[PDB]
């Protein structure tokens, strides 16, 4: 069969994933100066996922400030999950916590359950040769 | 005994400044004897920079005069969380050296505006940790709502509905004035064209004397703070009075003979002279206090109530068949120089609760639905650590009283 | 609670020259930088604006900066000239090489830190912070390419405060300048990301009011940077007095943009007579209103009319019956009820501080936010794609190693923004 199996209809689960999301959402939300932490928790997991090195969230507004934060994310793979320890990291940072929770977010602004569901899907495809 | 009092945001302490001071006239006080027993909290200097300096520097112990220095923000949200965060010790703090500078009071008027700098958000914060700190008192307190056309501010909308919830289930009673139902009065009945925020202000400076100020100078027949929160609840939810003031007028319609008992009384039912656009010919009466006070006695009101208690256009509702109460006191109301009433010789404040006020609570409930349904204005809350919920849910909420004051209507 | 300066570049040094002109003069100080008012209450705020220096005399803590230096001789030439102080003039020596490349990466990107550098040894001078002004024109040099580099730099070491931004856009019909929509649109793109508040104002329909509402004869470049002046008095400075209603920059800002695309402003001033010509004793509200909403009492392009207004935020400023101010401004959203945006529900900030600007009576005001400033961001780009399809010009901006691609990100960016802007003219 033409199949890799290991995570495969996540990857076609992570491709809505992507298409998603809209460049309006981004923009009022690099202009929120302290949102509520059910925001930073999801910051903190995109900066990892693309794989800054961990912030807090002073820092993350200086990055996330930058002309090419949408950007990255509309240049970015989809089709990674060569090796990143990542997912290691996240899940004993994140996939732990209960408050890391779906919903909580989901609600939390306009989309930000799509970028929750973005990163979940980036987790979730990383299971890929478990 | 006596009451603390504290005032949160822009206009609450103008409301104070102006009131503050018929209070001092009223017992005789200069600008100085006794000290006042108050506070006024805001996250925002200038307006409470007048105050130190106006006439009345020295009239309070500099303690009490809170003034952040940051911003106002002019949204809820920051003002209950992010901001407003830093001062609420501070001012916590103070009232608990000032409750315990005195025995025995029962409640905190609060006064505090549901548009302003401060203090919806704010408020929210204080008067729920008062409930905590101090969970048996009374806390009456009254609020500046915001009009039906009148507006002044694109987010007035979404304060007050921010607002509901949290004085909903955590102040006592609280009383309602807005700001275009009382300019009105003020051409009409009272006959100037000037009326400022100052004006208004002079005014529930009175209307305030009446409740409280004036109980304390022992009458005849006397009412007091539990006393409401027995006669004019009815359930539990914390319930709403409108407030009216009876006689109004100026100097020179003082000459045509006396107001009588019997008028007074009369023109409160009158729905173009109360005090919050809404109009009572529908709304069913449900409880009413009035209190009058100056050479009233005890007969003639006990006369003039019976007459309206047969107006038959006003409606007293089903399953209550009494309900009154009768303030009178002695003191005939004292009439602050800068101000524009009569010297009159009574007057009677009543206030009541009613069905009515299913309609205030519509229209704000409208307006802010048109700007929820965009989303329109939210990044300015969202990132203050405040949330969606807060949006949905003090909606939804505020329906669900909004059902319940029209419920408790008319069902025997 | 106390705010910043930054003039850059030609006009935004010239303005500078005129504001501070003014806003001494509300507080009654000389030119060399003592107080000799009246009532304290003048002074009672300076610190918004000054910083107090030893001896007394207080000298405006401005920035002025510029990448040539006979700008800076002719701003100490002045008359209110002294007041600076001067270790904070920071020029270069190229000229305002008027290229915007040229003046963000190149010879402006040189000089950028001796002006950091004065920044925040300013900026830790004063107490608490509040935010920029920043002033400068999408004129010359330093305006839309040293100007729009600096606001990068401001808006990460300080990433909280407002940043005004008082651009005298490229207006239309009375150019100079060749170039005007490269040096234009490079910088949109970089403003609308990132300040808070921003207001066009336009020469020429600077100038119009000028000749024709006033009626002047002869409306010198100083003139109107006069004008100028009195709507950013007017904004802040004025909540900086005491009040009745007190709305206040932060708040402006926050009763306005509906969403987050920065959106910008539209000044409008409120009594100008004609001078010996209207000496019809005439001064209520009515006319303050009447005068204001009018299409041409506006400093910007277009006129309101071709679209609505979101927001509209109208500050008085002197005694009044605060009733039949805000009644006014209720009838005028009725008159006119067709264009005012029919899901937001209200629209006027009425805010009102209290003392008048020195002569006058009460003045006010008016921020509008429309969407007829689609209307001139279609013109700018219009300018910009038509001769840029030639790559027509190209070359004094390539070599100073930029790309080409640039040119087509920041139209297409900007032009997108024009987008959202129509979708709320409806």
């Amino acid at each position: 069969m033409k199949s890799i199996q290991d995570c495969e209809p996540t990857i076609l689960e992570a491709q809505r994933g992507v298409k998603n999301i809209k460049k309006q959402q981004l923009t009022e939300i690099r202009s929120m100066v302290n949102p509520p932490s059910g925001v930073k928790i999801v910051m903190e997991a995109v900066c990892a996922i693309l794989g800054y090195q961990f912030s807090n969230w002073r820092d993350i507004q200086q990055f996330i400030r930058k002309d090419d934060f949408i950007h990255n994310i509309v240049h970015y793979d989809t089709t990674l999950h060569m090796k990143p320890q990542i997912r290691k990291y996240m899940e004993e940072e994140f996939l732990s916590d209960p408050n890391f929770t779906y919903e909580t977010i989901n609600r939390a602004s306009k989309a930000c359950g799509p970028l929750y569901q973005w990163v979940n899907a980036q987790i979730n495809f990383s299971k890929c040769l478990e | 005994r006596e009451c603390i009092s504290i005032h949160v945001g822009q206009a609450g302490v103008q409301i104070g400044n102006a009131c503050w001071e018929l209070y001092c006239l009223e017992h005789g006080i200069q600008p100085d004897g006794h000290v006042p027993r108050a506070v006024f909290v805001d996250l925002e200097p200038t307006v409470i920079d007048e105050v130190r300096t106006g006439t009345y520097r020295q009239l309070f112990h500099p303690e009490q005069l809170i003034t952040g220095k940051e911003d106002a923000a002019n949204n809820y949200a920051r003002g209950h969380y992010t901001i407003g965060k830093e001062i609420i010790d501070l001012v916590l703090d103070r009232i608990r050296k000032l409750a315990d500078q005195c025995t025995g009071l029962q409640g905190f008027s609060v006064f505090h505006s549901f548009g302003g700098g401060t203090g919806s958000g704010f408020t929210s914060l204080l008067m729920e940790r008062l409930s905590v700190d101090y969970g048996k008192k009374s806390k009456l307190e009254f609020s500046i709502y915001p009009a039906p056309q009148v507006s002044t501010a694109v987010v007035e909308p979404y304060n007050s509905i921010l607002t509901t919830h949290t004085t909903l289930e955590h102040s006592d009673c609280a009383f309602m004035v807005d700001n275009e139902a009382i300019y009105d009065i003020c051409r009409r009945n009272l006959d100037i064209e000037r009326p400022t925020y100052t004006n208004l202000n002079r005014l529930i400076g009175q209307i305030v004397s009446s409740i409280t100020a004036s109980l304390r100078f022992d009458g005849a027949l006397n009412v007091d703070l539990t006393e409401f929160q027995t006669n004019l609840v009815p359930y539990p939810r914390g319930h709403f009075p409108l407030a009216t003031y009876a006689p109004v007028i100026s100097a020179e319609k003082a000459y045509h003979e006396q107001l009588s008992v019997a008028e007074i009384t009369n023109a409160c039912f009158e729905p173009a002279n109360q005090m919050v656009k809404c109009d009572p010919r529908h709304g069913k009466y449900m409880a009413c206090c009035l209190l009058y006070r100056g050479d009233v006695v005890p007969k003639d009101v006990n006369a003039a109530i019976a007459t309206i208690k047969t107006k038959r256009t006003i409606q007293f509702v089903d399953w209550c068949p009494t309900g009154f109460k009768v303030g009178i006191n002695y003191e005939p109301p004292t009439v602050v120089p800068g101000g524009d009433l009569a010297k009159v010789q009574r007057a009677v404040c009543m206030l009541s609760n009613t069905t009515a006020i299913a309609e205030a609570w519509a229209r704000l409930d409208h307006k802010f639905d048109l700007m929820y349904a965009k989303r329109a204005f939210v990044h300015w809350y969202v990132g203050e650590g405040m949330e969606e919920g807060e949006f949905s849910e003090a909606r939804e909420d505020m329906a669900a009283l909004e059902k319940d004051y029209e419920e408790v209507g008319v069902d025997s | 609670r106390e705010i910043v300066h930054i003039q850059a570049g030609q006009c935004g040094n010239q303005i500078g020259a005129k504001f501070w002109e003014v806003i001494s003069d509300e507080h009654g100080i000389d030119p060399t930088g003592s107080y000799h008012g009246d009532s304290d209450l003048q002074l009672e705020r300076i610190n918004v604006y000054y910083n107090e220096a030893a001896g007394n005399k207080y000298v405006p803590r401005a920035i002025l900066v510029d990448l040539e230096p006979g700008t800076m001789d002719s701003v100490r030439s002045g008359p209110f000239g002294q007041i600076f102080r001067p270790d904070n003039f920071v020029f270069g020596q190229s000229g305002a090489g008027n290229n915007w490349a040229k003046g963000h990466y190149t010879e402006g990107a040189e000089l950028v830190d001796s002006v950091l550098d004065v920044v925040r040894k300013e900026s830790e001078s004063c107490d608490c912070l509040q935010g920029f002004q920043l002033t400068h024109s999408l004129g010359g040099g330093t305006g839309s390419g040293m100007g729009t580099l600096l606001i990068s730099k401001i808006r990460e070491e300080y990433p909280d405060r407002i940043m005004n931004t008082f651009s005298v856009v490229p207006s239309p019909k009375v150019s100079d300048t060749v170039v005007e929509p490269y040096n234009a649109t490079l910088s949109v793109h970089q403003l609308v990301e990132n300040t808070d508040e921003t207001y066009c104002i336009d020469n020429e329909a600077l100038y119009d009011i000028c000749f024709r509402t006033l009626k002047l004869t002869t409306p010198t470049y100083g003139d109107l940077n006069h004008l100028v002046s009195a709507t950013m008095s007017g904004v802040t400075t004025c909540l900086r007095f005491p009040g009745q209603l007190n709305a206040d920059l932060r708040k402006l800002a926050v009763n306005m943009v509906p969403f987050p695309r920065l959106h910008f402003f539209m000044p409008g001033f409120a009594p100008l007579t004609s001078r010996g010509s209207q000496q019809y004793r005439a001064l209520t509200v009515p006319e303050l209103t009447q005068q204001m909403f009018d299409a041409k009492n506006m400093m910007a392009a277009c006129d309101p009319r071709h679209g609505r207004y979101l927001t509209v935020a109208a500050v008085f400023r002197g005694r009044m019956s605060m009733k039949e101010v805000d009644e006014q401004m209720l009838n005028v959203q009725n008159k006119n009820s067709s264009y005012f945006v029919e899901w937001i529900p209200n629209n006027v900030k009425t805010a009102v501080c209290d003392i008048p600007p020195r002569g006058l009576k009460m003045s006010a005001t008016f921020i509008g936010n429309s969407t007829a400033i689609q209307e001139l961001f279609k013109r700018i780009s219009e300018q910009f794609t038509a001769m840029f399809r030639r790559k027509a010009f190209l070359h004094w901006y390539t070599g100073e190693g930029m790309d080409e691609m640039e040119f087509t990100e920041a139209e297409s960016n900007m032009n997108d923004l024009v987008s959202e802007y129509q979708q709320y003219q409806d």
